[PDB]
């Protein structure tokens, strides 16, 4: 390539990340962020618990 | 014991044992083998 600082946008080098998934029929690993909120007491109201 | 994909094993040191572990570990187990 030859990169030089004072090259124009079109040849400035870019670092490029490709990120990709998989799924077969094995027990899957990797999931996405959950969410998790407060704990409230002697009301009747609606629960999740994992 | 090995079902479903999924490898857990139970202990009990000096009645019911209980469970330890589990892999989620899904390779085809058929035979046995130990070694001292």
């Amino acid at each position: 390539y030859g990169f030089r600082p004072t090259y124009g946008v079109g040849h400035q080098p870019y670092r490029v990340v490709v990120l990709s998934f998989e799924l077969l029929h094995a027990p899957a690993t990797v999931c996405g962020p959950k969410k998790s909120t407060n704990l409230v007491k002697n009301k009747c109201v609606n629960f999740n618990f994992n | 014991k090995n079902i479903d994909g999924y490898f857990k094993i139970y202990s009990k040191h000096t009645s019911a044992l209980e469970p330890l572990v589990d892999l989620p570990i899904g390779i085809n187990i058929t035979r046995f083998q130990t070694l001292l």
